RNA sequence: CCAGACAGCCAGGAUGUUGGCUUAGAAGCAGCCAUCAUUUAAAGAAAGCGUAAUAGCUCACUGGUCGAGUCGGCCUGCGC
């Protein structure tokens, strides 16, 4: 039962937004917002994911990962909302170095060993958000 | 900076009256306990229940964190600022106009959420100021309360044409219906939806005995005349008899149930087009008849709200004006009768009476 | 099953079949689909 | 598609061949796209993007460009295979992490026949150039 | 199409990513816009089912087995 459902670190206890959601199994709710607290370590307030792989013990594994790139592109770009009608008028623009920057932040987690080829994935994200490079 | 200062007051002020207008607490409890009863898990085994709960959630968490936002803003601009005063940073005393600026239109997004809620808000409106059983004195009243309102008309930009205007024959008008059109029209004078109560030394008399008289300001927003559809074939039953060749046509409307019967003429198409034209004439009238009955209905919920409709009192001989439902006070007579009620217009909408 | 002049697929499962002189299409995805040539 | 697109791909095959006529083996009977993409991430990290595991190995696909060079692959096509060419070192470890990879479940399918690069036997090679 | 075709049969159908918004939720699958990149056997910001949304079930696609034809358009005669 491994599916990710989680919110930005700073906001502790998802009481509203998942719970249930996280709280189906037997895996008690207290034990999955002390093992998301357990955020303290870089950064709160940025949506960071995890797998969850919950087994019968109720002794889940977790696996954290980085943050995702549409988030990451609106930290970059300063801006909230880029997708209402991109083409008929263009709402942002990135950097292609800041991408460059993006990528080689995300070349930890992201699968990919070409730094050039991650990144172009990632302003194809960028397009795909609206934002045009 | 100084018009800075100003606004941050100006700012930190209509904040508070927002809060204490919307009840910030309250509402902030009925969102933890939402939020609360979302956690449990049964809420989404119930699936309209929770289509309730997610539409009161979202509305009081936008509220909510709308409120935290701007004391945040209120506070971090305040500082900010104290710090653009002595550093002369002027980047960062610009950073701090332009989020002002933000954080100023946010809120006023959420008033305007709020204050224009109505469907019919938008639209242009008939107002009509009508004077009271009283005489002559009332008549002036209401004309003048007609000058005030246009007056205001003018002063908000919305652009005025009186359709109607029945005069008195020593003075005043008796009643007058005013086009009010222009964006947010109904919406902004949807409140003066009331009475009027002058109580001043009245000129008409003899004696100089003062006179208190009643003038009602109604409004309502110009409603599309929309067209009157055609009934269908499988919604009418057609039927043929011998009148007293079967050229008699009854037509039936099935989903209402109503008939009308035509046999004057030797041809059955003529007593079915007269019969059709008899069908959409009842349609018509039957419309009518709905929609005066549901003017009934709101009638008798006004009526039954009664002295409810007292909504406004001008005393000119001690020089006070009243508003009963919002309590508010002014000593200004000849600025609100020249027409400055913004501030009562303002309150009577973040009351939402 | 529904009597149609004009029998045809409908979905990808739908299967032309000729029984007895009469055109049907049978559906072993979804109950609706199977109809009739009459 | 069209027998250009086959022609480019044979000449392909030969082509990798005579680069690296390195060779290790897979098999997909029961593995996942995030078994291959571990395995390909790594290739990556390794070396560059040219890392091609050609399950091409029809009688008339892998046997027809094999007489080229490394004729005993005959013999091993007909049947479910995935070749891999390599350049880098004598007999590399990519026999060894498809090994490992072995031990976590493709399920015994590739059998680690080698591909006789120093002509060996269908066992193990831990004596390998480090 | 004997550089093995069509239909069966065994396998995959992924990574950024849950692409964003607006919603209440939006995860290929309510609507809008863009419709890329990587791994490349191949995987569409997804063709369908499905979820309260996720989940889950397929498909396109491509790998393996088999070993002679395959497939649907046009003209036209007689028919249903
Ligand atoms: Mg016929
Ligand atoms: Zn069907």
């Amino acid at each position: 039962a491994y599916v990710k459902l989680q919110v930005a670190a700073g906001m502790a206890n998802p009481s509203p937004p998942v719970g249930p959601a996280l709280g189906q199994q037997g895996v008690n709710i207290m034990e999955f917002c002390k093992a998301f607290n357990a955020t303290d370590s870089i950064e709160k307030g940025l949506p960071i994911p995890v797998v969850i792989t919950v087994y019968a013990d109720r002794s889940f594994t977790f696996v954290t990962k980085t943050p995702p790139a549409a988030v990451l592109l609106k930290k970059a770009a300063g801006i909230k909302s880029g997708s209402g009608k991109p083409n008929k008028d263009k709402v942002g623009k990135i950097s292609r170095a800041q991408l460059q920057e993006i990528a080689q932040t995300k070349a930890a987690d992201m699968t990919g060993a070409d730094i050039e080829a991650m990144t172009r994935s990632i302003e194809g994200t960028a397009r795909s958000m609206g934002l045009v490079v | 900076i100084n018009p800075v200062n100003n606004r941050i007051q100006d700012l930190t002020e209509r904040s508070d009256v927002l809060r204490g207008y919307l009840d910030y607490d309250a509402k902030k409890e009925r969102l933890e306990e939402v939020n609360a009863e979302l956690e449990q898990p049964d809420v989404w085994n119930e699936p309209e229940r929770a289509q309730a709960l997610g539409k009161e959630r979202s509305s009081l968490e936008a509220v909510v964190d709308t409120l935290d936002q701007m004391k945040q803003g209120l506070e971090d601009v305040s500082g900010l600022l104290e710090l653009a005063v002595e550093a002369d940073d002027e980047e960062t005393f610009n950073e701090a106009v332009a989020e002002l600026d933000a954080l100023e239109e946010k809120l006023a997004q959420l008033e305007f959420r709020r204050m224009f809620s109505g469907e019919y808000d938008s639209a242009d409106c008939y107002l009509d100021i009508q004077a009271g059983s009283g005489g002559t004195e009332a008549q002036d009243w209401a004309s003048m309360l007609e000058r005030m309102y246009l007056r205001w008309a003018e002063s908000r930009g919305f652009k005025t044409e009186i359709i109607e205007e029945s005069e008195g024959e020593v003075a005043g008008i008796k009643s007058v219906t005013i086009k009010i059109s222009g964006d947010y029209a109904y919406g902004w004078l949807r409140t003066e939806t009331g009475v009027h109560r002058l109580v001043r030394k009245s000129p008409f008399d003899s004696g100089g005995r003062r006179h208190t008289s009643f003038s009602s300001a109604f409004v309502y927003p110009e409603v599309d005349d929309d067209i009157d559809i055609e009934i269908n074939p499988a919604d009418l039953r057609i039927d043929v008899y011998r009148t007293s060749t079967e050229s008699a046509v009854r037509i039936t409307h099935i989903p209402t149930g109503i008939v009308t019967q035509c046999q004057n003429d030797r041809s059955q198409h003529k007593n079915k087009d007269q019969a059709m034209k008899q069908m959409k004439a009842k349609l018509y009238e039957l419309e009518m008849q709905k929609k005066n009955a549901e003017k009934q209905a709101m009638e008798d919920n006004k009526s039954d709200i009664g002295w409810g409709s007292q909504i406004r009192s001008y005393v000119l001989d001690d020089s006070r004006i009243k508003d009963l439902r919002t309590g508010v006070e002014t000593r200004n007579t000849q600025a609100v009768l020249d027409g400055s009620l913004d501030q009562f217009i303002e309150a009577s909408l973040k009351a939402g009476l | 099953m529904k009597v149609r002049a004009s029998v045809k697929k409908l979905c990808r499962n739908c299967k032309i079949v000729k029984r007895d002189g009469v055109i049907r299409v049978i559906c072993s995805a979804e109950p609706k689909h199977k109809q009739r040539q009459g | 598609a069209l027998n250009l697109q086959d022609k480019q791909a044979i000449v392909a095959e030969v082509s990798e061949v005579a680069k690296g006529a390195l060779s290790a083996v897979v098999a997909d009977s029961r593995g996942v796209t995030v078994d291959k993409m571990t395995e390909l991430r790594k290739a990556g990290r390794e070396a560059g993007v040219y890392m091609r595991v050609v399950r091409n190995t029809l009688l008339r696909r892998a046997v027809e460009g094999t007489p080229f060079e490394c004729l005993k692959d005959a013999f091993v096509g007909p049947t479910l295979i995935a070749y891999s060419m390599e350049h880098p070192g004598a007999a590399a470890r990519l026999f060894k992490e498809f090994a490992k990879a072995n031990a976590k479940f493709e399920v015994k399918a590739a059998a680690f026949e080698g591909e006789l690069i120093p002509a060996s036997q269908i066992d193990r090679l831990a004596t390998l150039p480090t």
